[PDB]
């Protein structure tokens, strides 16, 4: 769904650099290792959460019961 | 405030007894029951 | 919380698998050093477990049908006649308030029929506690006569894993949760991770599954570089070994080229005697929840022609002792046990 | 407790409660694996509670597990322990293992607790070092002399065995007898401890100690090693990757 | 334990032994039967002579 | 001191004896009839 | 087959001396084997 | 023979990074089991303060309550602890929660339209679309609401993505953050990580000058093996900057040539906060506690 | 069907074929084996008890 | 005031007569106390044996044995243990302060 | 240089559902023989 | 048969608990 609050092994709060992350893949266009780099993730642990994060949720908000079409 | 939402349209309207099961805004023969204003505990677990 | 896999098959995009994630990669070390991983059981690190690793929901639906043609059941409440407390599930038209938590016994939706004057309710029972997600009202077959008789009702059922829960890495290595193993207690890395499953060593020699070993050390390769790699078959000769491709790989980003690790005890703290095997392994959390048939009875209901206990795990039903356990008893000479 | 199907005696075993708290399933040593021949898959087992004291003592001293040793089929053993506790006893036995006093003291009371009545001496009696001068060490082997000599009587005299092991003397390098297991007085002088030792595996130290000394003294034995390599695997782990 | 078996309290709050009360396990009992059904070691029931 | 102990269930020791071994002979050949079907004639 | 078995029983007159393993089990009574395979008598001191 | 006062004659503590958030600091001359203890401690038993009792009054997201609820416990809240006393869980819910005890967090987004010419940003498209950390609005109750008036509550990072939303659904709740340990829950552990390393011992045997001297320290990361002539033998620059990779062990030529060992005295923390408290603040609190439970034993009647 | 690869190294589709055919053979004699010593060892056990 | 009884409770299964020799019962602790005061005790010159054993993960409780030599009682050492202990933590705490005022 | 992973890509196709050609053709080829099987029930030749 | 490409420009992405990336 969304980015997870903190790496699931260490604990290092990985939720505020999600929409970062694809800021430095995009206009700074990036390497996906560098990128990881300058958001503050060096262990391989934090390092796979945002890199391997699916992030459905944007998938999910596509159907809105709530507001026609 | 009593709800039933639409499932086609997505309209907000509710009605009571003695009424046809169909919204008013289109022919649709499903609603989905509104979330109401009501506490639910929960454990930040 | 799914995940995309660092290592994989091209094919996986292909088939844009991506629209459907099937498990997560965790940080997996083939250790032997819980005691509570042997063979069929692995362990879960706890802290990892209280970060949302692995956590799982299950949604379950009900159709509330009133047809058992002049109508009789109407949905909601009678006047004059009400039992109490029944208000905190149900709303005034008789169904529960979307999100309420349910536990067997509670009324999980209400009605009044003509028939016997009485209002009565149709109640929820399962084992599993529960919170509604979805009620839908369908008022079908019907040209203008229109009125609710049936009513969908769906049940979100949280489902945070539990020790006997199957996990599996994508090469066929199954093992039951034997234990939510605290970080503190849990082996810690040199760069300080420790890990979020553990593997047992002995699994291995007899599954022979070496897929999963190099999948370890191109995990690790990939989620420090950065980069996702290919482990679609036949892509490796004799001579282009994926251990040794890795393996460089892995001593290029500053780690050992036969994916070890220095890890320590969580225990007396010392290194531990030689370098533990540890990588990122894609793992998938299998559906069951194995302890379903978990049952406990001292005394409860018994058939009126045997009087013996009755059948049924969630009638508070007795254990069958067949004739092979009367055997078992007759063998031991054991004469007051099989009395 | 009850495994199905129970094909053999061994399969219905008496069991002494342990209520352990936060529990949601029931808990089982590895050396009761092979007699049940249940694999912890997902397994299911019956728990029976006799309620007369005649039914007690037949669960107790008949159908209880130490008195289910072995099997009547051959009269081999059923009982060992089964994974990481072999690979455990290879490295702890091993010549290259050494133990300081803290060490040495640490590993006999981590399996070895006179309060839970695991003692015969209600005194922890340990043995001198193997190395004197310069650093007081301890061998691997006199941890498993001194858990013999805390578990076996006081009054009757110690283990003579001459076993052998399943690794081959070549694999332990030049002029070495490590696979002649060599039990002298209750003192493990010579050899590694295998499969073919604490496993369910006949005329081992295990199946040795439990002729001479009885099958209660054999549980105490096995319990006692089971808890000692799962001690010296948190410590000291093993692990199996590409290298290997 | 070899010998012993691992039982969830789950199951120690519902399976019972019936034990007769004498002058040496008074003590024991007392206290099981002040836990009650639900604290272990406690007891669900006390059958009258 | 190594004698059978009168009382003891032979009878049901000597099947559960022939039986619990003879599960480990449920696979095929790799001329006479063997394992199951020949403890069954 | 009980029923078959009953009759050959019942034409016979046969007397079940509760002797055998299901027998006991079928009466209720204690099996001849192991435990049951003797009497258990307390010693009294008053005449 | 071992004495506290000799103890504090070989002790050291060398501090090589100092920051807001993470302190890199060594422990020389000290046992394993007392390195351990504090580590186990920093994780484990220093308490924190973070959301425990989320309660729903609405939540027409995609987000799940439960979901929902766990995402705001794990939110880091930059709390002081001391500040708040301990819970007690025998009595009822309204004697349980004070302004001593307790601090509310509320959570009120509601989501709509806006009007912007058309891939399109889901800020530009939708009002109040996504749910931040900076969204938990701190609601100040009791006794005391001027304690924390100068100290206002805020999670330690704000940024963090909670739920996101389309027009239509809302999100009202009231979540009670309260204190506690990191070994009931990792949501309560005040450090993201604390780990020591030991400090890596490279025991060269042979001179090994020349070229291979260049090939040996090509084995280690750049600032470990240094050279200092073509002779003048292979010396170790800083042997702390080492990985511990084992490469220079799976070469022929420095296989017998080399040993690669540790100093077992020597211990390399890294100690990083989640915000509340800083590195400093978590490691002396370990170090109280530990003096604090062999204290608590010492007042204590040995029964039986 | 002689298969020269090994696992470390990988084994060639002909091999991973012939593999998949051996592989399954076994599990193809678990599900075609009517042969069980229920009955067998029921027979003795009513007869000698 | 009231000092609670169920943190420490002497195993007298175990105690010896002297008692030269004792088995301690705490709850609620683990590795963490455990290691680092069994080191602490074997310091002792009249220590004898120490060692520490956890009976079970799931039971919260924590073993530790002190067999010593004469002329001192195992609560002794034990009592010496905890208040050595806590004078190695003032060592560590008041180096660290110095260390961070150095920087 | 590698066999990388889309993530650009992908929370772009996430967010925006293609209104052309739908991707992934080998999902569709997958169910080809249901769907043609069907299809072949009233269009194609000889009605 | 052509072998498996390596990936372009591997540099050092792990390094000591205290240590960044100062050293190239
Ligand atoms: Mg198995
Ligand atoms: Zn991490
Ligand atoms: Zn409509």
């Amino acid at each position: 769904m969304i980015v997870p609050v903190r790496c699931f092994s260490c604990g290092k709060v990985v939720g505020d650099k999600w929409e970062s992350y694809l800021n430095l893949l995009q206009e700074d266009e990036l390497d996906e290792g560098t990128a990881l780099s300058r958001l503050g993730l060096k262990r391989y642990c934090c390092r796979r959460m945002i890199l391997t994060h699916v992030d459905l949720i944007e998938k999910f908000l596509r159907y809105n019961p709530l507001e026609k079409r | 405030t009593l709800k039933y939402i639409c499932a086609e349209c997505s309209s907000k309207l509710s009605l009571s007894r003695t009424d046809a099961v169909r919204c008013k805004d289109c022919g649709h023969r499903i609603l989905l029951k509104a979330r109401t204003k009501r506490l639910v505990q929960f454990e930040a677990r | 919380t799914g995940q995309t896999p660092i290592v994989k098959a091209n094919l996986y995009d292909d088939y844009g698998m991506d629209n459907f994630p099937n498990g997560f990669n965790a940080v997996v070390a083939v250790i032997s050093y819980t005691g509570y991983d042997m063979d069929d059981a692995m362990i879960i690190n706890k802290s990892a477990d209280e970060r949302g690793f692995g956590y799982g929901t299950m949604y379950k639906t009900e159709k509330v049908d009133l047809a058992l043609d002049p109508i009789t059941q109407h949905f909601g409440f009678g006047n004059d006649e009400w039992p109490k407390e029944w208000l905190e599930k149900l709303d005034e038209d008789g169904l529960p308030y979307i999100g309420t938590y349910v536990e067997e016994g509670d009324p999980i939706c209400a009605y009044f029929d003509d028939t016997l004057n009485k209002t009565k309710i149709k109640t929820y029972h399962s084992s599993e506690p529960a919170y509604i997600e979805e009620v839908n009202l369908i008022g079908d077959e019907s040209n203008k006569f229109q009125e609710l008789q049936t009513v969908s009702i769906k049940y979100r059922i949280r489902r945070t894993p539990q020790i006997g829960d199957k996990f599996s890495s994508r090469h066929g290595q199954k093992g039951v949760c034997s234990r939510k193993w605290p970080t503190i207690d849990m082996p810690f890395s040199e760069t300080g991770i420790q890990p979020d499953i553990i593997i047992n060593p002995h699994a291995f020699p007899s599954r022979m599954t070496i897929g999963m070993f190099v999948e370890s050390l191109a995990g690790k390769a990939g989620a420090l570089h950065g980069i996702a790699q290919d482990s679609t078959p036949w892509i490796f000769n004799e001579d282009d070994t994926p251990a040794d491709y890795f393996g460089e790989q892995l001593a290029k980003a500053g780690y050992n080229y036969h994916g070890n690790e220095p890890m320590y005890s969580g225990a007396t703290g010392e290194e531990l005697r030689a370098d533990i095997y540890v990588g990122v392994v894609y793992y998938q959390r299998l559906r069951h929840m194995v302890n379903d048939k978990f049952q406990v009875r001292s005394t409860g209901p018994v058939n009126s022609l045997t009087m013996q206990p009755v059948k049924g795990r969630k009638r508070h039903g007795g254990i069958r002792v067949g004739e092979m356990e009367r055997d078992a008893l007759i063998g031991h000479g054991t004469s007051f046990l099989l009395q | 407790m009850n495994r199905q199907p129970t094909l053999h005696k061994a399969s219905m075993m008496g069991h002494k409660v342990r209520v352990l708290p936060n529990e949601k399933t029931l808990r089982l040593h590895y050396a009761n694996t092979g007699a049940y021949n249940a694999d912890f898959d997902g397994d299911e087992m019956n728990m029976h509670f006799p309620q007369n004291e005649n039914a007690r003592a037949e669960a107790l001293n008949l159908a209880n597990t130490d008195s289910q040793y072995l099997t009547p089929t051959s009269g081999s053993p059923v009982r060992g322990l089964i994974q990481d506790h072999i690979s455990a006893g290879v490295w702890l036995t091993s010549k290259d293992s050494f133990f300081t006093r803290e060490q040495y003291q640490q590993y006999i009371y981590g399996c070895i607790r006179p309060e839970d009545g695991h003692t015969t001496r209600s005194k922890i009696v340990t043995l001198p070092p193997t190395i004197f001068k310069p650093y007081p060490l301890w061998t691997g082997k006199q941890i498993i002399t001194t858990v013999l000599l805390n578990v076996t009587p006081p009054d009757m005299p110690g283990i003579n065995l001459i076993s052998k092991n399943k690794i081959k003397n070549e694999y332990w390098g030049k002029g070495s007898l490590e696979n002649e297991v060599l039990f002298k007085d209750g003192a493990l002088l010579c050899g590694i401890l295998d499969k073919s030792q604490y496993g369910a595996s006949k005329y081992g130290i295990v199946h040795s100690l439990h002729e001479v000394y009885g099958p209660e003294v054999a549980a105490k034995v096995l319990s006692v090693l089971g808890r000692l390599f799962t001690n010296y695997i948190t410590a000291t782990a093993f692990t199996c990757g590409m290298d290997d | 334990e070899t010998n012993e078996i691992g039982v969830p309290p789950v199951f120690a709050v519902k399976l019972t032994y019936p034990e007769p009360v004498t002058a040496y396990n008074i003590a024991e009992l007392r206290q099981a039967v002040i836990n009650g059904p639900d604290k272990w070691p406690g007891a669900t029931q006390i059958q009258n002579e | 001191r190594s004698l059978i102990n009168p009382g003891e269930a032979v009878g049901i020791i000597a099947s559960q004896s022939v039986g619990e071994p003879s599960t480990q002979m449920t696979l095929n050949t790799f001329n006479v009839t063997l394992g199951i079907p020949r403890l069954r004639e | 087959t009980t029923c078959q078995f009953l009759t050959k029983a019942v034409l016979d007159n046969e007397r079940e001396q509760l002797d055998s393993p299901s027998a006991r089990i079928v009466v209720g009574k204690l099996n001849n084997v192991g435990t049951g395979s003797f009497d258990v008598l307390a010693k009294v001191p008053n005449a | 023979e071992w004495n506290v006062e000799k103890f504090k004659k070989d002790f050291e503590v060398n501090i090589s990074s100092l920051d807001a958030r993470e302190a890199n600091f060594d422990l020389i001359n000290i046992d394993t089991s007392i390195a351990n203890a504090f580590r186990r401690i920093m994780i484990s038993e220093v308490p924190s303060v973070a959301a425990e009792y989320v309660y729903f009054f609405n939540n027409t997201s995609v987000i799940q309550d439960e979901v929902l609820a766990h995402r705001i416990g794990l939110v880091p809240l930059k709390v002081d602890p001391d500040m708040l006393t301990w819970v007690d869980s025998n009595l009822p819910d309204d004697e349980k929660f004070t302004d001593e005890n307790t601090i509310v967090l509320s959570l009120n987004v509601k989501c709509t339209r806006n009007p912007d010419a058309p891939s399109t940003d889901p800020k530009e498209l939708y009002n109040n679309a996504h749910v931040y950390a900076r969204d938990l609005k701190f609601e100040p109750q009791g006794r005391q609401s001027t304690t924390f008036a100068d100290c206002p509550v805020v999670p330690a990072d704000p940024d963090i993505l909670l739920a996101k939303l389309r027009p239509g659904q809302e999100i009202s709740l009231k979540a009670h953050c309260i204190l506690g340990i990191g070994g009931d829950h990792a949501k309560f552990s005040p450090v993201s990580t604390a780990s020591y390393r030991l400090l890596p011992q490279i025991n060269i045997l042979q001179p090994i000058k020349g070229e291979s001297a260049r090939r040996f320290q090509k084995c280690f990361p750049p600032g470990v093996i240094g050279i200092d002539e073509g002779s003048d033998e292979a010396y170790v620059k800083d042997a702390r900057k080492d990985t511990v990779s084992r490469e220079v062990l799976r070469y022929e030529e420095f296989a017998d040539k080399v040993k690669l060992g540790r100093v077992r005295n020597h211990f390399i923390f890294n100690v990083e906060s989640a915000g509340a408290m800083t590195p400093e603040e978590i490691f002396f609190k370990s170090v109280r506690i530990l003096k604090n439970k062999a204290e608590y034993l010492k007042n204590c009647p040995i029964t039986q | 069907g002689y298969v020269k690869g090994r696992f470390y190294s990988g084994i060639k589709p002909q091999e991973y074929y012939f593999h998949c055919m051996a592989g399954r053979e076994g599990l193809i004699d678990t599900a075609v084996k009517t042969s069980r010593s229920g009955y067998l060892q029921r027979c003795l056990t009513k007869q000698l008890e | 005031e009231e000092p609670d009884r169920e943190k420490i409770k002497l195993l007298t299964q175990a105690t010896s007569e002297d008692g030269t020799s004792a088995s301690f019962q705490i709850v609620e602790e683990d590795h963490t106390l455990g290691n680092a005061l069994r080191y602490v005790i074997m310091k002792n010159p009249d220590v004898e044996f120490c060692g520490y054993s956890i009976p079970h993960p799931s039971e919260n409780l924590l073993n530790i044995r002190i067999q010593t030599y004469g002329e001192t009682t195992a609560v002794d050492a034990l009592q010496k243990g905890l208040k050595d202990l806590m004078d190695l933590c003032d060592v560590v705490e008041s180096k660290f302060t110095e260390k961070i005022k150095s920087m | 240089r590698t066999a990388d992973f889309r993530t650009l890509e992908r929370e772009s196709r996430f967010i925006n559902p293609p209104k052309d050609k739908s991707a992934f053709p080998l999902l569709q080829e997958a169910v080809q023989p249901h769907i043609g099987s069907f299809n072949a029930l009233t269009e194609g030749p000889d009605g | 048969r052509k072998d498996v490409p390596k990936v372009e420009g591997l540099k050092l992405e792990h390094f000591a608990t205290g240590y960044d990336a100062e050293d190239f």
